[PDB]
């Protein structure tokens, strides 16, 4: 879904 | 009040400035510089910025470019579960951009086609055919403008034909820069206040 | 000109967030301080030109960072140690003494506090060997510190965490004294970005 | 694709 890292406005990658 | 509203104002200037430098770095294929500036903006977004549509729009574009920048690394993930490749993630961001920028489907379709094509081709180039098929199925089976291309790609995958012109003529550098001009064309192309003030001060 | 424009803005931004970091710290808003610190850290990777003022700035910023995390002994600021954050603060303090060209007598008073605090925190975390080692290497003065140093030696051996010296210690009071010490050797003037924001919002 | 200019030892965080 991603939904929650998107809302967080995450620019850089998880890993 | 006029102590926090001062902090929010400056934080907005600082963010908008580094956004401009990030685009300049990307434009010149200076991706090391882009990634460094991205990390600065990342630490900045947690600060109070008020509620402007402009910083929100800014960050979405910034998100798209980040995923596109890491797009050739299928071992890289932007979600904590590593379900999606960066270009699959970029597709999701593009839709948010279409929404927040109030774009017409006709305006977005050509560039969205580019991202979808790149996502599949990178998988093919890495001989990740199962992944290619999945992405193809999920992003081109139900899209009117992609059918002609979708057909070429199924055949390429099934024949495992990396020597096909569609694969051989693909340039990831060319792809990145095409996406950037699209995103820049829907941006307030005015110079950031901090740069302008620096130009006066050094004059 | 080119590239010198980036360095100019980078300096304004660093100096501004330095100003905000001190303000956050002064108001005991350490969450805001930590966030601002992370921004300044991400900036260090960019070109800043070379000003003596930002070097002094960063040292103070370094001291406050170690002091802010001083109670977290699982935190490490150096990559060869084995040093607790307040031990790192002591090392930074010496850089500050040199770079600010301060006299030993001026620095002496505030360094005792850090030495005092570093030992007491190890005691509070029941890390007595570390407490002893730090005590033996730093607090080993002799004059006005004799009464307190002896108290700490006795506490460590008996593991008496209920001793008033340990119980009455206030880290919040310690932090704010250190900040005020550091601010006493700092200019003084408002950061350019703040001034521009004032003239902009009136 | 640089593009620093410093080195650490000015490390603020841990």
């Amino acid at each position: 879904n991603r939904r929650l890292e998107l809302e967080a406005y995450r620019l850089g990658p998880a890993s | 009040a006029g102590e926090a509203r001062l902090e929010e104002a400056v934080n907005r200037w600082v963010l908008k400035f580094y956004f401009h430098e990030a685009l300049r770095a990307f434009r010149g294929s200076r991706y090391g510089d882009f990634r460094q500036i991205r990390d600065i903006m990342q630490a900045l977004l947690v600060r109070p910025l008020g509620k402007e549509h402009t910083v929100s729009r800014l960050l979405r574009v910034m998100q798209c470019l980040s995923r596109i920048e890491e797009g050739e690394n299928l071992d890289c993930s932007f979600d904590m579960e590593a379900e999606l490749t960066p270009l699959e993630s970029a597709i999701n961001v593009l839709e948010m951009i279409k929404t927040e920028f109030t774009l017409t489907e006709a305006v977005v379709e050509s560039s969205r086609k580019l991202v979808k094509e790149a996502a599949v081709i990178i998988c093919i180039k890495n001989k990740e055919f199962e992944k290619a098929s999945k992405i193809l199925k999920k992003h081109m089976s139900k899209d009117p403008t992609t059918q002609k291309l979708r057909n070429d790609l199924l055949n390429i995958i099934r024949e495992k034909n990396l020597a096909h012109p569609v694969i051989q003529n693909f340039s990831y550098e060319t792809f990145q820069q095409k996406m950037l001009r699209f995103l820049e064309s829907h941006l307030d192309d005015a110079e950031p206040y901090l740069l302008t003030m620096a130009k006066k001060a050094l004059k």
